């Protein structure tokens, strides 16, 4: 249900 | 939050949200109190009865939101967790006594019109607005209702209670470190927070100097604006010292 | 630190938000 953030953030 | 309001925007730029990177989803509130360190409830990391226990590489901290689900480009601040530090005498055997914890950030964060920090009370600030009756505001995106979810940040205002009232409305064993807040059955007005509000803040306005003060964190309840219920919050002057020597040491 | 608490939007410019009078009105 949440956007996805960018991938940076997740890296 | 339960029969609360859409906050408006800039309403509290302090309030942080706590996401699991994956599945990415709402995890607890938490507060902004300087550029590189956030407050939240200890049952927001460690809980376990229900098996919770993450790491700071499990999180992000999401800061400057308003849109619960949106990525809200150019505004909100995406920042990761450096340390997570809770506190040594936190009780989640028995009843969520001491229910605290910090998150350093592996980077400061920019200030911004959506992103500041609130401020912790001193002795007397707290002596002087921790009393019965006297009014808090609660901010959060946990469920609109006990048993849905909001599109953005809700508020809520908030009598606290006085403390037989509370001791007298649950079976929980009620600690000095804890404060209870909410209307009464007579009152007329309800509002509560609920799960997913876990970590954010309760904060007064000092009519003493116009500034907004942390005095809880969101930590339990026995579901959600029951009447003859409370909000249970952490009493963060009571932790105060605690926070402070964390700070000190690891700042 | 020292600027704590003043929120941008709000008290920076003089501009109060629609309820927190309801918590000043409780400060008795
Ligand atoms: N009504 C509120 N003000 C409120 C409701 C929920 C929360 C979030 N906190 C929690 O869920 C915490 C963490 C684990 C158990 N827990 C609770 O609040 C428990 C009561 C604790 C149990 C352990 C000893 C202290 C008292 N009630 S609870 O009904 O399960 C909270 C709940 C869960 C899901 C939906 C709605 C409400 C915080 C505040
Ligand atoms: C939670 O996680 C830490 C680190 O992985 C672990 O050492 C600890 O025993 C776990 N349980 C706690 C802190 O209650
Ligand atoms: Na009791
Ligand atoms: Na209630």
């Amino acid at each position: 249900d949440f956007e996805e953030i960018p991938e940076e953030y997740l890296q | 939050i339960v029969e609360g309001s859409d906050a408006e925007i800039g309403m509290s730029p302090w309030q942080v949200m706590l996401f699991r990177k994956s599945p990415q989803e709402l995890l607890c509130g938490a507060s902004l109190i300087s550029d590189r360190w956030v407050l939240t409830a200890a049952h927001c990391l460690l809980y376990p009865p229900w098996d919770k226990n993450f790491t700071e590489n499990d999180l992000l901290v999401r800061i400057g939101k308003h849109s619960r689900t949106r990525y809200e480009r150019n505004i909100e601040k995406i920042s990761m967790l450096e340390k997570i530090y809770i506190h040594p005498r936190y009780n989640w055997r028995e009843n969520l006594d001491r229910d605290i914890a910090l998150m350093k950030l592996k980077k400061p964060v920019a200030f911004s019109d959506y992103i500041h920090p609130v401020c912790l009370p001193d002795r007397e600030t707290a002596a002087s607005l921790l009393q019965a009756g006297y009014k808090g505001r609660v901010t959060g995106w946990g469920n609109l209702k006990e048993t849905g979810q909001p599109s953005v940040l809700q508020v809520v205002n908030l009598p606290i209670v006085e403390r037989p009232v509370c001791k007298d409305s649950t079976r929980i064993r009620i600690t000095d470190n804890m404060f209870c807040a909410g209307y009464k059955p007579d009152e007329g007005k309800r509002g509560d927070a609920c799960e997913g509000d876990s970590g954010g803040p309760f904060v007064m306005k000092s009519p003493f100097n116009n500034r907004w003060y942390q005095m809880g964190i969101v930590s339990w309840g026995e579901g959600c604006d029951r009447d003859g219920k409370y909000g249970f919050y952490t009493h963060v002057f009571r932790l105060k010292k605690w926070i402070q020597k964390v700070i000190d040491q690891f700042g | 630190e020292a600027d704590c608490g003043l929120r941008p939007l709000f008290e920076k410019k003089s501009l109060e938000d629609k309820t927190e009078r309801e918590l000043l009105e409780s400060y008795i």
